[PDB]
RNA sequence: UUUCAAGUCGAUGGAAGUUUGAGGCAAUAACAGGUCUGUGAUGCCCUUAGACGUUCUGGGCCGCACGCGCGCUACACUGACGGAGCCAGCGAGUAUAAGCCUUGGCCGAGAGGUCUGGGAAAUCUUGUGAAACUCCGUCGUGCUGGGGAUAGAGCAUUGUAAUUGUUGCUCUUCAACGAGGAAUUCCUAGUAAGCGCAAGUCAUCAGCUUGCGUUGAUUACGUCCCUGCCCUUUGUACACACCG
């Protein structure tokens, strides 16, 4: 019950989400979940677009695991 | 009429169970010892094995004759059959 | 050498002939398709609301191609799934029939499919033509 | 298709027929706190509304909440099929309705009242908080 | 949500089943009456009506016959529990065999479309302790 | 006609018949390359016949199977086994022994069910319980 | 109504004597000249039923595995029809039953 | 009259609507590539009918 | 290794090296074990016309404060849904009936309806295009899109007849259950576990059995510690044999 995962991107977090995904030797959607506070189909959406800015790498593809690394 | 294979091999092994069990209670008392269904065009030879072949053909044949009369009046079968 | 449906992967190859159908435009999707759920089996409608009703057709299409004569009793058996009886074991019930009716009668009239001799549903003279085109198109990338 | 922010439009908590709705719930979902309204129902109101499925409850304007509260109380005027709803072939009327959240408890009730006038069986076994559908209850059903 | 409000409204009104009142619903033969109830009544007049449900009926008509100063109608005993009421049959008094005993009912408007027996339960209640 | 050699190859009840004819190294599934194979997880194990002796034995053979019965995964082990046979087979009677001992020493070397069917059959299942070996539970 | 394409089918519940017929009727079908095909071995059927053991319903939980194989095998002839139903009759046997269609 | 009422209970499709052929008996029915025999009396006919046990 | 014996354990070859895997049959006697509710199998007793025979109608065998046993769903993310991919084996099937398996076409959201045709069957249903499963998406630890009882309203099928809902379908309601105490069951390789399919019962109804196949392991390959049985020795006032 203790969770209370934000679920809406406000201004704030989406640019601190751009500072700290790049400091990440690993990112998936726990990975996003876990240290961002964000929900899992925030984080889904957010690896998508990430990986289509040329900010993250894709390690592997699959639907149930998102394998991502830094591009630096 | 038109029965399928399956149906058709059991229904010869039931005809051959009820034929059976029907000498066992009428000819008891000869020694009834087994009966083989010979099947053969245009006919159904039957050979019945008893002890005592006599008391099934006695007085000029009669009983055997009054037997068989027995099977194709319940089994619907041609009297040359 | 050629291409050929079977030289394409099914999953990536339907995706590609949905996109071709929806743009064309000209397949007749019937009124309920926003409504209806594909199975009996099925709880809830396909997700995919706008899309689902070409991708479908598309499979249909593949499908068939592969096969001959197949007909549309035997589409409800292989697109239908596990009933999630509640406290009962799980059984396999076919899909809706009309779903499947309709979208081979939809692609009648689009000239991929017609009504083979001895039953079934064989594909198109023009039918052949262009889904190994549009195989093409699949693998360029 | 990409991940988008907004300020000061997002709603935390909804009122929808007298009932209280998490803004923070998809919308296909959050609908189906409002009792009379499951997954099924709520699923295709959305899509006769034009609301996109992919939208949270704060994320709806009010344009469009009043547009959906109005088609599920008016479910046949937006083609939605007369097998689909909650109460067709009304005893009184004859009509087909879809009750909802405060009316679907008192229809509910006149049911059972209407059982119990006529004292039929199956009102019977009704008012004794028993099973009415034939189950056996010789072995189950003992907790209370 | 808007709004809501729940001021309910009347003219004199007649009991109703769906649709049809009370005055209209009492005249119409069974024919066009099985057309406006469930699933299942539709099915049992389609399947074909023998002699012992409509053998009934006419009894039943004739009961109330017998009497005109407007009382009750006077039993019609009978077994077959699986008839369904009729507004035909509304305002009838008939004994409904529970295995044992006739259980005693009178045919209010509500009964209609349910079926006979299920008025009389054919076990008396359990009561444990 | 040419030089073909056809075969076969089987697991549970999968079975697939391997023609394995001369010609341009055609390889196919059901009409279809293996390229594709629907258990890509398992996509390797129909590979390890080609990657073991290398893809230029293949030059000169075109390989068309058709793999019937069984489930998902025992086809795939029928699969492999009628092209690692047909491949074999090929050699003993068009090209020298000599070779064909070589191609089978390298396949028996890393899998035995390359060559040799595996025996292991569903056993049947007694009364007195769900199961080959299990019982209903007992109750005292 | 001379030289036809005949059928033979042949179905029994032992093999021994249905392979006595079938090579009987190949063997007089063979210092005849007449072209044939067969035997053919059709996929055995095993009638099987499965009962319970006790007359009663005491006792462990035991069961009968009954069985019935049925074996059929038809031939194809090329002769007139006078000539394959008198072999018929040469090669007549109780257990094995026989019916001819063109 | 009498006779439009004794036996007059329809006795098709149902257990009571077929017996076995030794022993016309409703309960325990092998209907089977039509036996119509009860499963107390094909055990004892089996060997004659022609059913053996293998396995 | 071994009494160099019976054998056992390793390799190699092999399709198979655990009795090659699995079953069927299965000794000398015995039990007051269970069935006269399988028998036109039976002795005796009871009843035999207001029947305890048989038949017809209706109800009951389902009845519900409770204790127990065989099981089925689940408690989620190694997952639910939504699309897409798409693989078995064991089997069964009819006629002047009293109606079998039913493709294919056409209606219907479904359930289901209708018109033709095939199959007495390696021919047609049927490659029974089964389910788990795999891919791509939505969901995001929330009694949540887990779970689907209970119940309301409605639509079909079978059947003379569905009320005490036969079953199926549609919408709605959405309960306990957040992995379970003391105890206790089954199991060693294509085995256990999942996962379905067919046959039996069957007008209708399979959460049941009998089989079949799909995916497919962990851990011993040992012991007498518990438990049960067998053998040897022993005691006995038991032999109807400790229920002595
Ligand atoms: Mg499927
Ligand atoms: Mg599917
Ligand atoms: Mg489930
Ligand atoms: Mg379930
Ligand atoms: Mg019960
Ligand atoms: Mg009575
Ligand atoms: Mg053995
Ligand atoms: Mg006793
Ligand atoms: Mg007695
Ligand atoms: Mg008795
Ligand atoms: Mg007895
Ligand atoms: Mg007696
Ligand atoms: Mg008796
Ligand atoms: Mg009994
Ligand atoms: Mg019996
Ligand atoms: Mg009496
Ligand atoms: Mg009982
Ligand atoms: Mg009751
Ligand atoms: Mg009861
Ligand atoms: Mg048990
Ligand atoms: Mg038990
Ligand atoms: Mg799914
Ligand atoms: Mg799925
Ligand atoms: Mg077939
Ligand atoms: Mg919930
Ligand atoms: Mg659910
Ligand atoms: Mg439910
Ligand atoms: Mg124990
Ligand atoms: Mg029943
Ligand atoms: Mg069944
Ligand atoms: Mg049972
Ligand atoms: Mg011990
Ligand atoms: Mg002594
Ligand atoms: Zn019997």
């Amino acid at each position: 019950d203790k969770a209370q995962h934000i679920v809406i991107l406000d201004q704030e977090k989406y640019d601190r989400i751009l500072k700290d995904v790049p400091t990440y030797k690993y990112v998936s959607v726990s990975v996003l979940v876990d240290r961002l506070k964000i929900g899992g189909s925030l984080a889904r959406v957010a690896l998508r677009q990430l990986e289509e800015d040329g900010i993250i790498t894709p390690v592997l593809k699959h639907s149930k695991q998102a394998i991502y690394t830094r591009a630096q | 009429a038109i029965l399928s294979k399956k149906k058709k091999l059991v229904a010869d092994g039931v005809f051959y169970a009820e034929l059976n069990e029907f000498f066992t209670r009428e000819l008891a008392e000869q020694g009834y010892a087994g009966v083989e269904v010979r099947k053969t065009p245009s006919k159904l030879e039957v050979i019945v094995k008893a002890s005592n072949t006599q008391g099934v053909l006695g007085e000029q044949g009669r009983r055997i004759h009054e037997l068989t009369s027995l099977i194709v009046k319940r089994f619907k079968l041609s009297p040359e059959g | 050498p050629g291409v050929s449906v079977r030289d394409v992967p099914a999953q990536d190859f339907i995706n590609a002939y949905a996109q071709f159908l929806q743009r064309q435009g000209k397949l007749e999707v019937p009124g309920y398709v926003d409504i209806v759920k594909t199975s009996a089996g099925n709880d809830l409608p396909p997700q995919e609301a706008e899309t689902w009703f070409y991708k479908r057709a598309a499979s249909i299409a593949r499908h068939i191609y592969l096969r001959k004569q197949v007909g549309v009793g035997a589409l409800n058996k292989l697109y239908g799934g596990a009933k999630n009886r509640g406290f009962r074991p799980h059984k396999h019930v076919d899909a809706s029939g009309s779903i499947n009716r309709k979208c081979v009668q939809a692609l009648q009239k689009i000239g991929v499919l017609e009504i083979s001799p001895k039953g079934g549903r064989r594909i198109s003279e023009n039918g052949q033509r262009d889904l190994d085109r549009i195989a093409a198109q699949t693998l360029e990338e | 298709p990409l991940v988008v922010q907004e300020q000061g439009s997002f709603q935390h908590i909804l009122r929808l027929l007298n009932t209280n709705i998490d803004g923070r719930i998809k919308i296909m979902y959050a609908l189906t706190k409002i009792r009379g309204v499951g997954r099924r129902y709520a699923n295709l109101v959305c899509k006769k509304a034009d609301v996109e499925l992919t939208k949270r409850a704060g994320e709806l304007t009010q344009e469009e909440l009043e547009r959906i509260v109005t088609i599920m109380q008016n479910p046949t005027n937006y083609k939605i099929p007369a097998w689909f709803l909650n109460r067709q072939k009304d005893q009184v009327d004859g009509k087909d309705y879809h009750v909802l959240a405060n009316n679907l408890e008192s229809k509910l009730r006149d049911d059972l009242e209407r059982l119990k006038k006529i004292r039929s069986h199956r009102g019977i076994r009704h008012f004794w908080g028993l099973k009415v559908r034939g189950q056996h209850t010789k072995t189950t059903s003992r907790g209370r | 949500m808007v709004d809501a409000t729940a001021p309910k409204k009347r003219t004199f009104k007649q009991f109703s089943f769906k649709g049809v009142d009370l005055k209209d619903l009492v005249e119409m033969p069974t024919e066009e009456f099985t057309k406006l109830c469930g699933a299942r009544v539709r099915r049992r007049f389609s399947r074909g009506l023998d002699s012992k449900p409509m053998g009934l009926i006419k009894k039943l008509r004739a009961a109330r016959a017998a009497t005109e100063p407007n009382e009750r109608p006077a039993v019609v005993k009978t077994h077959l529990r699986n008839m369904i009421v009729v507004p035909e049959m509304i305002g009838s008094v008939v004994g409904v065999y529970n295995g044992k005993v006739f259980n005693t009912v009178e045919i209010k408007p509500e009964m209609v479309g349910h079926y006979l027996g299920e008025f009389s339960i054919t076990y008396t209640p359990v009561r444990h302790g | 006609s040419t030089q073909s050699v056809q075969t076969f190859g089987k697991k549970k009840t999968a079975t697939a018949v391997a023609h394995v004819k001369a010609g341009k190294g055609l390889i196919k599934i059901n009409g279809s390359p293996i390229t594709l194979v629907q258990p890509e997880i398992l996509r390797f194990k129909v590979y390890e016949p080609l990657t073991l002796v290398g893809l230029d034995k293949f030059q000169g053979i075109d390989i068309r199977v058709k793999v019937t019965g069984g489930g998902h995964v025992s086809q795939v082990y029928a699969i492999r086994q009628a092209i690692a046979k047909g491949l074999v087979a090929y050699h003993q009677k068009y090209v020298d022994e000599a070779s064909k001992n070589e191609l089978k020493k390298i396949f028996a070397s890393y899998d035995k069910t390359l060559l040799v069917a595996d025996s292991r059959r569903m056993e049947p299942k007694k009364f007195g319980g769900r199961g080959a070996r299990a019982r209903f539970q007992k109750s005292y | 109504q001379q030289i036809h394409k005949i059928r033979i089918t042949l179905t029994s519940t032992k093999v021994k004597q249905l392979e006595n017929v079938s090579a009987n009727i190949i063997r007089n079908a063979a210092q005849y000249n007449i072209v044939k095909k067969g035997p053919v071995r059709m996929p055995t059927k095993v009638l099987k039923i499965t009962t319970r053991k006790t007359p009663n319903g005491e006792g462990s939980k035991t069961w009968d595995a009954y069985e019935m194989r049925i074996h059929k095998r038809v031939i194809d002839l090329q002769a007139p029809a006078s000539t394959v139903k008198r072999i018929t009759q040469i090669t007549i046997e109780p257990g094995v039953d026989v019916e001819v269609t063109i | 009259a009498h006779e439009n009422v004794w036996f007059s209970h329809p006795r098709n499709f149902g257990k009571g609507s077929r017996q076995c052929r030794h022993c016309s008996s409703h309960s325990g029915l092998i209907r089977k590539y039509g036996l119509d025999l009860c499963r107390q009396c094909f055990r004892e006919k089996a060997a004659d009918i022609g059913f053996n046990k293998y396995r």
